[PDB]
């Protein structure tokens, strides 16, 4: 809801 | 540092992704993750947070107790990996940290997915592969994670 909310690590 | 009354903070920032309803909060969990790389010292009550919040916590919030999971995971190999924090004390390192999860990790993963819809599936899905290029031991990937089970009790099309 609040925040960066869903946040998405990656890597190549 | 230990056993004090800072864990208060990282308590209280779990509890604060419990509040929300997609349970996720990248910026708070890399508050916890933060002050977890900064002290390994208490990867004890850390990793009894994660595995006892994912597996009580809904759905949403099985979701971001997988991201802070991959963030706290990761990162704590990987300073490790970096640090001599690999050549220390079981407890207070990835050691006993990777160890601890490396035992459970089928129960988190098990009921994420057969909680979890199938774009959630999908989020936990790059997060395993995100897994196999840090190189976390914690591959517990039985058909357990895979919850066909689940997925018969379930309609679905593909055809």
């Amino acid at each position: 809801d609040d925040d960066e909310d869903d946040y998405t690590p990656s890597i190549s | 540092m230990q056993q004090d009354d800072d864990f208060q903070n990282f308590v209280a920032t779990l509890e604060s992704f419990k509040d929300l309803k997609s349970g996720i909060s990248g910026s708070r969990i890399k508050k916890l993750t933060t002050y977890a790389l900064d002290h390994i010292d208490i990867e004890s009550k850390i990793i009894s947070l994660i595995i006892d919040y994912s597996r009580l916590c809904p759905d949403s919030h099985k979701l971001g107790s997988l991201y802070i999971i991959d963030s706290i995971g990761r990162a704590y190999l990987d300073e490790t990996r970096s640090n001599s924090n690999s050549s220390s004390n079981k407890p207070g390192t990835c050691a006993h940290a990777i160890n601890t999860l490396g035992e459970v990790i089928q129960e988190l993963l098990s009921d994420a997915i057969a909680k979890s819809n199938q774009d959630h599936k999908e989020k936990i899905r790059m997060l395993l592969d995100i897994w196999d290029r840090s190189g976390l031991f914690q591959k517990s990937y039985l058909n357990a994670i895979r919850s066909k089970c689940f997925a018969m009790d379930l309609e679905h099309h593909h055809h």
